[PDB]
């Protein structure tokens, strides 16, 4: 009674196609839906949390000290931080933002860099931390960083320093293929003055660095995510 | 955006190859190759095999599925030549809390209320098994044993079992060789996740037990030089 | 007048703690510890209400944060086993609903430099010291009041004591999507986490099931000024709030 | 005129799928539907009936005395009943509630235990019967049972004793796989006093025990129900 | 439930036939459409321009 | 990835997978003055990569 045609692409098996399929248990009430806290609808609220950054991961075996940026006394106009802002590579790879951006593809959005001091109450220091945009060669000292968009937010009365990281569109998005190009962004910190330790301190103090994404974040295409060239078929 | 790209439903709802297997049908007993991978196969479904070696689901703690197993069966023995003459394959979703076949010509292929399908080799079959969970969500990441009493098995926690797939052939006549490869693709619908969880460092070493493997290599990368970048 | 921090009497049952320095509060999620799992069964209720007599601030033993220290881990519903009316309700019944309020306090002078991370991890499954296809047999898991005591107390047969993998295979700085607050000795000396009940089953045995591991871990090492003691104390108090049990007019006696 | 596609899962034969199929007798009036009594729409009204429990099934060959709980004189603070409340196993297996719960799977609901005395009119006795919930070790004597939720409803003026059995959710339902765990519930009875027989009675009196389900009962998934590892293909 | 027939010309593959086909990327926002000048809708406005004629192409 | 019988077809619809807002079929410029990806072939506005194989044995 109903005439119909064929379509090329018959017997097709798209893996990815959303088609309603009939039920093997057509009449079965499941265990009913209850309310449990922390309901999630999006990975944006997953990556809204400042995790931490391993910056002092320059020791061989991985320990707790991988996150402690070491601060000594009587050093000024010299290096504290320094990083390429290529998330999914280098030191940002093993953050939660790390494997999330390793999951997808081309991304967009501003960030929320945070920074926090671990030292004595009666200690003071001035730390210039500077951002240089992608496509610009990063500064070589405290001088050239100060001519950049320098941030002090000093140590001695304030511990938690947050700086937003504005995003700039390059070729419409961010390159997500493995290269060591140097146009990803650059953040680094310098002693504006020497660290003033309290008397008979005799050691080191440290900083703690966090990273996350502002609500402006964007994730566009999805990828396979090998990361180990993965194949294990072990079942029990 | 309210677009289903970075949400949870698009995140886990893709279809992935789990449980490659290879069966045949020969005779009642015939040549002594009966039990291991021939004449039938049971899986005891567990997404613990190759959801990228348990990663995106392990990123959360509590999930709820609505599964769509799409069984792709094919004739490894040259289908182009023959070895496909009405080779009807029988799949079967044995629900949790039901006895498992361990023989090809066994009673629980035809028993009562065990959802079994039949399709031609080289074609597919689409399911929709609802959320068969003991708890209100799938406890993918659970702390606790089953009892302080008799205690079922161990903290593998197979109490929130999902099911058990069984595959076999309804055919006869040992004079010849055939071989059938069966490849099931799980797809989860209406995925509701809860309680985000920090990701693993290594690829795992066990199913169910959250053990981190010994003898590890450094999962994090050394700086290229010093804290001085570039 | 001047500084007016919320240090007034939080008295509760036998407990009169009221020791709050910078009394800011972080709750686990948007959900408060709430009593009612439902409304009714359209029936007259004899529902077990022990919140009149369970809501005490059951403190723990104090633990000494030395420079050579790594961390401490208590399994939260099973830390309070051999103690209180809550523990005797735990063995006395089987199933119970227990939201918690954890107040970790660290005595520290002005001169001590260091930072701590408290973190509340729901359903923290453990990684073994064997590290194979076997874990702890749940004798070494939850000693109760003593914790796993990750600080250089290595053992055999049970859980691992590796602090970067935090008995989980996860990573240390990556752990903060769990509820957490940093104890910074520049800023604060205490931390509070408000834990609502969390389980896929609405009512559950706490003798069998370990809901929450509580970890207090030093991210930055403690540098005391020299000539002082190289040790600082950690005190943790638990106030189980809006706590419910199941075995109403049922339980006679089980000794163990 | 009507373009159409394929669907994977074509030529599928779901055994369980409700599809309307064409009629082999497309035009045939059947024998018409008349009214006959006892119309049934549900197994709930099947299992609403107190059948009986074989409790004295401790003799080898099965006889009528399998249901007669034996009551003697001059015994007190000692055992009368005793059972694990695992329906589908033990002594409840061969009740109607028995093969019904062997039919389905995971179940829920309160019960209606009944109890009835078979003795002389001029006889008296006090019988404590006690329930202990699943997850609790059952009492060892009349003392420990009395500290439980003890029920007397004595003998001498009242014969029919009914006790509801409240259901408590364990891990969301009841375990329906064959194990001998001891967290299924426990009901047992004790002589509070000795049985007072009438003069020159010289024998035994018995009790009769029934079981059914209250309307709160629930049956959720269906199973194959081997029970004998069943296969017979005999046709005549 | 829905009876149907066949049509001769089944399994046909017209190269030129406009049929809507399912998406390999069913959920993916592309790089969005911006305005750039010189939008063209027809070859008529292509051939509206006087180009030139090679007439002394006899070398 | 799709699966179909030999001698039959399969129809796709890949959306506009372009780095730029239009496909730069005719582009002047390299990829960088920096590391510089390859050359002014300009494979930066890549469209995709089709892969074909057989799942069989013996």
């Amino acid at each position: 009674g109903l005439p119909t045609t064929t379509l090329p692409g018959s017997g097709q098996f798209l893996t990815t196609d959303d088609r309603q399929s009939p039920s093997a248990l057509p009449n079965y009430e499941p265990t009913p839906r209850i309310h449990i806290p922390g309901k999630v609808h999006n990975l944006l609220e997953i990556i809204q949390v400042d995790t931490l950054i391993p910056m002092n991961n320059t020791h061989t075996k991985d320990e707790v000290n991988s996150y402690l940026i070491p601060l000594n006394a009587n050093r000024q106009n010299e290096q504290v931080f320094g990083t390429n802002l290529f998330i999914g590579d280098g030191v940002f790879k093993t953050t939660l933002l790390g494997e999330i951006v390793q999951y997808y593809t081309h991304w967009s959005g501003s960030l929320r860099f945070s920074l926090m001091y671990t030292g004595p109450a009666l200690s003071s220091a001035k730390l210039i931390l500077a951002y240089t945009p992608p496509g610009a060669r990063g500064p070589q000292d405290r001088r050239e960083a100060m001519l950049g968009t320098h941030v002090v937010w000093d140590i001695g009365l304030q511990s938690t320093i947050v700086m937003t990281i504005p995003w700039t569109s390059g070729v419409q998005f961010r390159y997500t293929d493995p290269d060591t190009y140097t146009s990803a962004g650059f953040l680094s910190c310098w002693y504006q003055t020497s660290l003033i330790l309290p008397p008979e301190t005799t050691g080191q103090v440290y900083l703690l660095s966090f990273i996350s994404a502002c609500p402006d974040f964007k994730l566009r295409l999805m990828k396979d995510t090998q990361t180990i060239s993965q194949t294990v078929a072990l079942t029990e | 955006f309210n677009g289903s790209e970075t949400d949870v439903e698009c995140f886990l709802g893709r279809a992935a190859c789990v449980h490659v297997t290879e069966i045949q049908n020969k005779d009642a007993t015939g040549i002594d190759n009966h039990r291991e991978a021939k004449l039938f196969n049971d899986w005891k479904i567990n997404l613990s095999s190759l959801v990228q070696l348990r990663k995106k689901l392990e990123l959360f703690t509590y999930v709820r599925f609505d599964s769509e197993y799409t069984i792709l069966a094919t004739a490894s023995q040259p289908d182009s030549a023959n070895y496909s003459s009405n080779l009807v394959v029988q799949a079967m979703y044995v629900p949790p809390g039901a006895p498992n076949p361990k023989e090809w010509d066994d009673y629980t292929w035809q028993s009562a209320s065990n959802p079994s399908v039949f399709f031609k080799v080289g074609d597919t079959s689409r399911f929709s098994v609802p959320y068969v969970g003991l708890a209100s969500a799938y406890n993918c990441f659970y702390d606790g044993y089953s009892h302080d009493d008799a205690e079922t098995q161990y903290g593998i926690t197979v109490l929130n079992h999902m099911g058990s797939m069984a595959f076999r052939i309804v055919n006869e006549h040992d004079e010849h060789k055939t071989l059938v490869k069966i490849r099931v693709y799980h797809r989860a619908k209406h995925v509701e996740a809860w309680i985000p969880r920090a990701p693993r460092a290594l690829p795992y070493t066990s199913i169910g037990r959250t053990n981190y493997p010994k003898n590890t290599e450094p999962v994090i990368k050394k700086r290229k030089g010093d804290i001085k970048s570039y | 007048c001047g500084y007016s921090d919320r240090v007034q009497q939080i008295t509760l049952g036998n407990s009169t703690i009221t020791t709050q320095e910078a009394a800011n509060a972080v709750v686990c999620y948007a959900e408060w510890p709430e009593y009612l799992p439902d409304v009714d069964a359209s029936d007259v209720n004899k529902t077990s209400k022990p919140d009149t007599s369970v809501c005490r601030f059951y403190t723990l033993d104090s633990k000494t944060w030395t420079t050579g220290s790594k961390g401490w881990c208590w399994k939260l519903p099973d830390a309070l086993k051999d103690m209180g009316v809550f523990g005797q309700n735990m063995f006395f019944h089987s199933l119970g609903r227990s939201g918690y309020t954890v107040h970790v306090q660290c005595n520290a002078t002005k001169f001590h430099s260091g930072c701590l991370l408290v973190v509340v991890i729901p359903e923290h499954q453990l990684a073994s010291h064997e590290g194979g296809n076997v874990s702890v047999k749940y004798t070494f898991t939850h000693p109760g009041e003593r914790g796993i005591d990750l600080s250089s107390a290595n053992e055999v047969g049970g859980p691992v004591k590796d602090v970067l993998y935090n008995m989980n295979g996860t990573l240390l700085g990556n752990l903060l999507i769990f509820p957490h607050q940093f104890i910074n000795l520049r800023t604060n000396n205490t931390a509070t986490i408000v834990i609502p009940y969390i389980n896929s089953v609405p009512i559950d045995s706490m003798t069998r099931h370990n809901n929450v591991s509580l970890m207090v871990i030093p991210i930055a090492p403690l540098t005391v000024p020299t000539g002082a003691t190289p040790s600082l104390p950690i005190t943790v108090t638990i106030a189980p709030m809006c706590t419910e049990f199941s075995g109403i007019r049922s339980k006679s006696i089980v000794p163990q």
